[PDB]
């Protein structure tokens, strides 16, 4: 049993998670750590993850006037701006008004 | 559901070529794309895991690239032995879809079949039937005739061929035509020939036997 | 290493069921779920979808849901896929796969198994006659004896032909099997050695049709 955090992934024994980027392609073994992969094209996770497949980023829909203040990394989603003429409508940022 | 579009379907490649074998999804499926040998009389092979990487065991050829929607396998130093067919298959969400497949081909120097006649066995011929077997051995292109031909009368329509795969050492195909008979209609005559006409022949052969000889 | 062996071809007539089994080893059967694959003749392949061998609970992709069916008997490292109401469009090759590491999603079948044909017929099963294809001794085309056996008169697909109990191995020509105007299979195995050894060495093929328990071994022979 028991399992330290940032790490805890159990399976008859303590495996490691994926750093916030990668993404998980093979369990440990009793003696083999985890896998992980960087995460793909369009694609982030922000947590130690023990995840299949990454998210795909928050778009920022233009037909909802929304530009993009941050592009996101493989670690952070996509930091969605509101139009250069327009406000927000609440606290970062689904639909935009005037 | 997703489609995963392999072209071109064929590709016929001489030796030492770079190879090129595309993939492009429906959608975009990120880095989610997987790499398949599949040889003849053999299940399929992983080559490539999530578009670029490599798979331990493969040769130091095969490589992969792309991202998103178009996908491409590379073969750096295309062998004999890398004739099979290629599958491309997705991750990014239920369910998981394979490829058309792009069929290599391996091309080499004409090649002239070797042929060879077999008479009916002594025990096939206790049963009531008679079956004279025709062997083209080893050669290039695919594309030969096979006629058949009882005391000189051509046979039509009553001799089966089945061709092998492409060899993985050779690059050669092989052959085997059938002509099947009642056990009557092969002991009322005696001069059994098969003539081949292939483009690794100067002028058609014809390997025969006489029965009872 | 790691391997997966599966169970031997099954032929059923349509609206019956059949179950194919699978029997991995070199691993822990439970740290990693069970995937099945068809390979439609000729054609491409689909994902059937997959079994948790941990949790046993199965993810069925549409088209195969309510037909196909994922089982397993973990204290003997096999799990099983069984097809019920047999329709003739199921006259494939069926696959059981694994990979990563994982009791998870994982598209990538890195270890596959052998394969399984089910035949979809209401014909039934007929053991193949061999026959030998005796070498000339006289004739010789390369330099080389051809000699083989015929298979003859056989069903359901497939057959296995080994030489000389697999010790001769390169030369060698099984060919693909034509199914004739009898609804049976015939099919020749060939193989060239120099002409020399039609007298020293003795041939054998090794003839087995898995489907009506036959195996046979025929001395080939000259003259």
């Amino acid at each position: 049993t028991a399992c330290r955090e940032k790490q805890y992934l159990i399976n008859s024994q303590c495996c490691s998670l994926c750093q916030p980027g990668q993404k998980l392609v093979s369990d440990c073994t009793e003696f083999t750590e985890t896998e992980c992969l960087p995460c793909g094209e369009s694609e982030f996770l922000d947590t130690w993850n023990r995840e299949t497949h990454c998210h795909q980023h928050k778009y920022c829909d233009p037909n909802l006037g929304l530009r993009v203040q941050q592009k996101g990394t493989s670690e952070t989603d996509t930091i969605c701006t509101c139009e250069e003429g327009w406000h927000c409508t609440s606290e970062a940022c689904e639909s935009c008004v005037l | 559901d997703i489609v995963l579009t392999q072209s071109p379907a064929t590709l016929s490649v001489t030796p030492g070529d770079r190879v090129s074998l595309s993939c492009r999804a429906s959608q975009s499926i990120s880095d989610y794309l997987h790499w398949y040998q599949q040889k003849s009389h053999e299940s399929p092979r992983l080559l490539i895991k999530y578009a670029s990487h490599s798979i331990s065991g493969i040769p130091s050829r095969f490589s992969g690239s792309g991202s998103g929607s178009d996908f491409t396998l590379s073969i750096n130093s295309v062998e004999p032995e890398d004739v099979g067919i290629y599958y491309c298959q997705h991750g990014h969400s239920f369910p998981w879809t394979f490829g058309g497949g792009t069929k290599l081909e391996i091309k080499r120097t004409v090649a002239a079949p070797s042929v060879f006649i077999f008479p009916p066995s002594d025990e096939q011929l206790k049963s009531g039937t008679a079956s004279v077997v025709c062997l083209l051995n080893n050669f290039y292109p695919r594309e030969a005739k096979v006629q058949w031909k009882v005391d000189n009368a051509l046979q039509s329509g009553n001799s089966q061929e089945s061709v092998t795969e492409q060899d993985s050492k050779d690059s050669t195909y092989s052959l085997s035509s059938t002509l099947t008979l009642s056990k009557a209609d092969y002991e009322k005559h005696k001069v059994y020939a098969c003539e081949v006409t292939h483009q690794g022949l100067s002028s058609p052969v014809t390997k025969s036997f006489n029965r009872g000889e | 290493q790691i391997q997966l062996v599966q169970s031997g071809p099954e032929l059923k007539k349509p609206g019956e069921t059949v179950r194919i089994s699978c029997k991995a080893s070199g691993y822990a059967f439970t740290t990693t779920g069970m995937q099945w694959v068809q390979e439609m003749p000729g054609k491409g392949l689909k994902w059937i979808g997959w079994i948790n061998t941990h949790s046993g609970v199965p993810k069925y992709v549409e088209d195969f849901k309510g037909r196909f069916a994922f089982s397993l008997e973990t204290s003997a490292n096999t799990a099983y896929l069984q097809i019920s109401n047999l329709k003739n469009e199921d006259t494939a090759t069926y696959f059981c796969v694994r990979s990563g590491n994982g009791n998870y999603d994982l598209a990538y079948f890195a270890y596959w198994g052998q394969g399984t044909l089910v035949t979809v017929s209401a014909a039934s099963t007929k053991g193949p006659s061999v026959f030998p294809l005796a070498p000339s001794s006289k004739s010789t085309s390369g330099g080389t004896a051809a000699l083989g056996c015929l298979v003859k008169d056989y069903f359901p697909e497939p057959v296995t032909v080994s030489w000389n109990s697999g010790a001769l191995t390169s030369g060698v020509h099984t060919f693909p099997a034509v199914l004739q105007s009898s609804g049976l299979y015939s099919l020749s195995s060939v193989v060239t050695v120099p002409s020399s050894s039609l007298g020293t060495q003795t041939y054998i093929c090794n003839v087995n049709h898995k489907p009506s328990n036959t195996k046979v071994d025929k001395k080939v022979e000259p003259k």
